[PDB]
C-alpha cells in the first residue's frame, strides 16, 4: 500500500472539488 | 476539459515560480513547492491521457515520464512532511537541500545537507581522478521516523552507520575496476590523505 496509489488518486480527483 | 487543465496548470506554474524566487529558508514552503510539482505532473498525465501532445503550447510529456515524476514529487513531499514534524524540522532548509537532484544522488532516496568533494586518485594519475559528494547530514526517513546520520569516509568508499549498521554507499573499488589496472588509489577528503592500508604486491 504505496505511492503509487497516491497518484491514482489524484489523477481520479483531478476534475473533483479540492478537499486537501 | 482542456481549458480547466490549462487554467490550473497557469496558477500552479505560477505558484512554483514564485517559490524559485523566493529562495525561502523555511522547511514549510518546500512541501508547498512539492505539492504544487506533484498537482503539475497529474495535470500533465490527465492532459496526454485525453489526447493532447500541448497544453498552452508547452510539450505534454508522454504518461510514463509524467507518472515517474509524480511518483517523485510525491515521495519528496511525504519526506519533507516528515521532516517538518521531527526535531529538525527548524533548520534552515534550501531549495537545492530538498532537490531531486541531492535526493537521488548517492545515498538514493535520502534528504542530504552540506556536500562536500571526495577526490579519489586512482594508481597515481591525476588524469585518474573521480570526484564524490559526501554529506555531513543525511536524513534517513522511515515511516514517520527521521534521523540523522554522518556520512563518512576511509580508504573503501563513502559510508554512514544507522542502528549500528555500516553501509557504503560510494565504493571506490567499483570505479577502480572501470578505470584502473590497480586497486591501489589516494583518499582526499579535506587536508588529509587516506592510503592503502594493507600490503602491496
Amino acid at each position: 500500500a504505496t505511492i503509487d496509489m497516491n497518484f491514482q488518486s489524484d489523477l481520479l480527483s483531478i476534475f473533483e472539488e479540492n478537499l486537501f | 476539459s482542456m481549458e480547466t487543465l490549462c487554467q490550473r496548470l497557469n496558477v500552479c506554474q505560477d505558484k512554483i515560480l514564485t517559490h524559485y524566487e523566493n529562495d525561502s529558508t523555511d522547511l514549510r514552503d518546500h512541501i508547498d513547492y512539492w505539492k504544487h510539482m506533484r498537482l503539475e505532473c497529474a495535470i500533465y498525465y490527465k492532459a496526454r491521457e485525453m489526447g493532447f501532445k500541448h497544453i498552452n503550447h508547452q510539450v505534454v510529456p508522454t504518461l510514463a515520464v509524467s507518472k515517474n515524476k509524480a511518483l517523485q514529487a510525491i515521495e519528496l513531499q511525504l519526506t519533507l512532511e516528515t521532516i517538518y514534524n521531527s526535531q529538525y524540522s527548524n533548520e534552515k532548509w534550501t531549495l537545492q537541500d530538498v532537490s531531486l537532484e541531492v535526493y537521488l544522488t548517492a545515498p538514493t532516496g535520502c534528504i542530504k545537507k552540506h556536500g562536500y568533494t571526495v577526490e579519489v586518485q586512482f594508481d597515481g594519475d591525476i588524469c585518474n581522478t573521480m570526484h564524490y559528494t559526501n554529506w555531513t547530514h543525511i536524513y534517513i526517513c522511515e515511516e514517520a521516523s527521521v534521523t540523522v546520520v554522518e556520512g563518512q569516509v576511509d580508504y573503501y568508499g563513502l559510508y554512514y552507520v544507522h542502528e549500528g549498521i555500516r553501509t557504503y554507499f560510494v565504493q571506490f573499488k567499483d570505479d577502480a575496476e572501470k578505470y584502473s589496472k590497480n586497486k591501489v588509489w589516494e583518499v582526499h577528503a579535506g587536508g588529509q590523505v587516506i592510503l592503502c592500508p594493507t600490503s602491496v604486491f
